[PDB]
RNA sequence: GCGAUGAUCUUGACCCAUCCUAUAGGGGGGUGGGUACAAAUGGCAGUCUGACAAGU
RNA sequence: GAGUCCCAUAACCUUUGUACCCCAGAGUGAGAAA
């Protein structure tokens, strides 16, 4: 009898843990945190995902490592919002930030293992290495680019850049000699007048 | 009833083979900061360079038809455009690489065309080269030689060839 | 700045611009940034005074970087005219290695000095 | 990578052989490195242009490593301009210099 | 030239006209760092046991280290990106390591490395904020800790009650003077040790892996709920 | 139902087999070595000195 | 104070791989098959 939060990959994944408001939170792990057990407690109920795309991360990392203000997490916010149920919070410090709303937001800690460890497995019913990559594409997408400074300004192209005057100031001139030769059995006087390649 | 054609034609086209070869790799290393995961999913370099002229952003997201006629295969590399992201973006000077890579293309297509005249030019200038031997084989032979009167009039047992 | 981590006091600065008197004393430090970061690179100097007043600030913070990369004291004092008459020339000196032997007349204060940096890293 | 170098070294980062050489056999080292190819070293005229290689390379460690280590600047080449501004003065002023007598 | 298996797959020792330790490889051409590469068609990579700090640990050896090539590795650990490439050449590409670490300055170079090994994920938030950092992870196997900051215990604690599952394993190198000098090693370390199993990590082994590093110990421990 | 429109032709060292003296050696199984090309955060391979100058 | 331009964009060597061939070679010249 209640509704969990947990952000997965880019989502809002509204977890339902048929149990009691405050048993669930109580016991815990007495509850047999097991595969089989936990996945027939823990039932999937919803997953407000946005996209794949760097816009919904971006929205995704501001609604994480901020407090929560995604209009995506709003739209998941408006339902299971009728009862005022017990819906289990994720973040302590987006805490407040849950608590400004009319609902009732709620050892949960360990609540959230149990909901972490069986997740893979079957509540969105993705794949193990399907949602690592995502995890990896994630964080190798957006978490850099929130926190360090951009990668607009990335100066390891101008190496091959350059290595792409150098090679080709030398392979436009062996292409020239050749044209030169082989123009030149038409017309072997004019190389001599016209040196430039590009007038050639 | 020339020869010079086709021993500078020759020792042309495996020249540029070599540096589509060299610029394919250069395409490939550089849309690598793009798509870090395309390069090993289509292998192939004027397959490759056409569709880095087509995709330029990660932008594809709802059809597989233009995809699979530039290439299933299609439809990896466009889950993997929204999975792989690890990956700059650069979209505001990509557009070097997108002429580049068309570049290449360019130079791809010169061949092949060269390689289709010089196949006429020794199915004119030494017929029964080609016929016996192949143009390949033909062109390399008259070129390592020097010339084709100088072929001819190299005996039978100093036709040796590496 | 901000972004001038490793900034000293009034007892551990002076304290270390003594024994960076008595370095140039003797003269066994060097002075300059790019001499040390030859020193750094080189593996001679002891520890690094720089300057927390240099404009820009990154005109000397990149020695801070291959510093603890080779893992070397660095400590900085809030003036470059005042480390500049310490190591005794007329010129706003921007940083200063000091460097080693063991045979050195302030060797004790050296190391003193340099457990002393090492205490706050 | 190179703003974590010395400014001698980016005073001779192009005359790699040259000056190993000169090192290894006891000679005289090179006074350009790749900076020889710069418009104000090539402007200086005699051994006044090694003189602005060494001044140059190390107004250019400065400037280096200051839009290296930067976080904010100003895309403008400020301090830049203003160090070009500077070697240049000082070209001129060591172009004043001539030591066969007046 | 003969490679050599340890306990933990991934670990290898190559011995021969040499003797030294050797990895697997998760990305092949190159040695990452500056080493040498050792050929047998089958590429491995020493890493040296003064650079890295578990390296010097496989040194000391261990009952039950808690690196294996499925069991997925959480690493705090210190800013550099040098030794997760290796703990990511033990675990393969069926496990993964996540690397945390906030001062940027090797955040650049981890991000390279772990652009072309995709073992790796890369979070660059602190070490002291798992509630900032949930979204990227889910319940993690190990965890290793190379933690300077003096807060060791309890911020690794609060990582590895909040990440790592039930019956899992820490593996940690306790520094002595980067959280109090003045103080000797073995009093230090047993401090530590007690704060651990004052958070109910059930400790195993601490060993001061001295001849590569001067004063720091690790120590191993079992978790338990 | 051959061939000047070109017959013929000297192979860098050894592990089980097919042959000549229940197990052991010497004469088509196993194999080193080298030749024509692209890459290396492979080696040669080390990143100059450091306060005086100029003019009156 | 202080030798770049002899190419560090390098030059050579090694290692990795790759399509490779493993014969005398201003090759010898009349024999093979029974």
């Amino acid at each position: 009898y209640v509704l969990t939060e947990t952000s997965a990959g880019y989502a809002l994944l509204k977890a339902s843990d048929k149990k009691i408001y405050k048993s669930s939170s109580l016991i815990q792990d007495l509850d047999s945190s097991d595969k089989v057990l936990k996945e027939f407690k823990i039932a999937a109920f919803s997953k407000f995902n946005s996209a794949a795309n760097a816009l919904e991360e971006a929205n995704s990392i501001i609604e994480g490592k901020v407090s929560s203000q995604l209009e995506k997490l709003l739209e998941e916010i408006k339902k299971d919002k009728k009862s005022t149920l017990i819906v289990s919070e994720t973040k302590l410090a987006n805490a407040i930030n849950k608590l400004g709303l009319n609902f009732n937001v709620v050892v949960t800690l360990d609540i959230y293992r149990a909901i972490k460890e069986y997740l893979p497995e079957l509540l969105p019913g993705m794949s193990d290495n399907d949602l690592s990559k995502m995890s990896l594409g994630l964080a190798h997408s957006i978490g850099r680019h929130k926190l360090k400074f951009s990668a607009d300004k990335v100066d390891v192209m101008i190496i091959q850049a350059i290595a792409l005057l150098d090679d080709l100031d030398k392979e436009l001139n062996t292409y020239a000699m050749r044209c030169k030769e082989w123009y030149g059995w038409h017309f072997p006087e004019l190389a001599k007048i016209v040196t430039d390649s590009v007038a050639y | 009833k020339n020869d010079n054609h086709i021993i500078q034609a020759i020792a042309l086209l495996d020249q540029l083979d070599k540096d589509i070869n060299t610029f394919a790799m250069r395409v490939k290393e550089w849309y690598g900061w793009h798509f870090p995961e395309l390069a090993k999913l289509v292998p192939d370099n004027y397959t490759f360079a056409k569709l880095v002229l087509f995709i330029k952003d990660k932008a594809s997201l709802n059809d597989d038809s233009l995809h699979d006629l530039a290439a299933g295969i299609a439809q990896r590399v466009i889950d993997n455009a929204r999975i792989s992201m690890g990956q700059d973006i650069s979209e505001t000077d990509m557009e070097n690489v997108c002429v580049f890579a068309q570049r290449v293309a360019s130079l791809a297509d010169y061949r092949r065309q060269l390689y289709d005249y010089l196949c006429e030019k020794m199915h004119t200038v030494a017929p029964n080269l080609s016929e016996l031997i192949g143009e390949v084989i033909g062109a390399r032979l008259i070129s390592h030689a020097g010339s084709l009167t100088n072929l001819s009039k190299q005996a039978a047992s100093t036709v040796q060839i590496l | 700045n901000p972004k001038a981590f490793p900034l000293a006091d009034a007892a551990l600065t002076q304290q270390i611009l003594d024994v960076v008197q008595q370095a140039a004393n003797l003269r066994q430090l060097k002075k300059g940034a790019n001499e040390a970061t030859k020193t750094l690179n080189r593996g001679i100097s002891e520890f690094i005074i720089m300057a927390a007043d240099c404009e820009p600030i990154e005109i000397l913070l990149h020695l801070p970087l291959l510093c603890e990369d080779k893992n070397v004291p660095y400590v900085f004092v809030p003036s470059r005219v005042a480390l500049g008459r310490a190591c005794g020339v007329s010129r706003p000196v921007i940083a200063a290695s000091i460097t080693t032997n063991d045979a050195s007349a302030i060797k004790t204060q050296i190391y003193a000095v340099k457990d002393k940096i090492e205490t706050l890293l | 990578s190179l703003a974590k170098s010395p400014a001698s070294t980016i005073q001779i980062l192009g005359a790699e052989k040259a000056l190993f050489r000169a090192l290894k056999t006891k000679h005289d080292t090179p006074k350009y490195g790749l900076l020889y190819h710069a418009s104000l070293v090539g402007q200086a005229t005699g051994k006044n242009k090694g003189k602005i290689a060494r001044v140059l390379a190390a107004k250019a460690a400065v400037s280096l490593r200051y839009d290296a280590l930067a976080e904010d600047r100003d895309d403008s080449g400020d301090i830049g301009l203003e160090s070009r501004a500077k070697v240049e003065n000082r070209l001129s002023q060591l172009e004043g210099r001539d030591l066969r007598t007046t | 030239v003969v490679i050599e298996p340890h306990r933990h797959a991934g670990v290898y020792i190559a011995r021969g006209k040499e003797d030294l330790l050797v990895t697997k490889n998760m990305a092949p051409g190159e040695s990452v760092y500056g080493e040498k590469r050792i050929s047998v068609k089958v590429e491995y990579r020493v890493w040296n046991p003064f650079r890295s700090k578990l390296a010097a640990g496989i040194m000391g050896g261990l009952d039950e280290l808690f690196i294996a090539p499925g069991k997925k590795v959480l690493y705090l650990g210190a800013a550099s990106g040098t030794s997760v490439s290796h703990v990511s050449d033990v675990v393969g590409p069926e496990g993964v390591v996540y690397a945390v670490e906030f001062s940027h300055r090797p955040g650049r170079e981890l991000i390279s490395m772990a652009k072309k090994r995709p073992n790796i994920i890369p979070i660059i938030e602190d070490a002291r904020h798992p509630q900032k950092y949930r979204m990227l992870i889910g319940m993690v196997d190990c965890v290793f800790a190379d933690v300077a900051q003096p807060d060791q215990a309890r911020i690794i604690a609060l990582n590895s009650h909040m990440f790592l599952k039930d019956q899992g394993g820490v593996v940690i190198s306790i520094k002595a003077n980067c959280i109090d000098s003045t103080v000797d090693a073995e009093t230090v370390f047993a401090r530590e040790v007690q704060k651990l199993r004052e958070e109910r990590i059930k400790p195993l082994e601490q060993l001061t892996l001295e001849p590569y590093e001067r004063d720091h110990c690790i120590v191993v421990g079992r978790y338990m709920r």
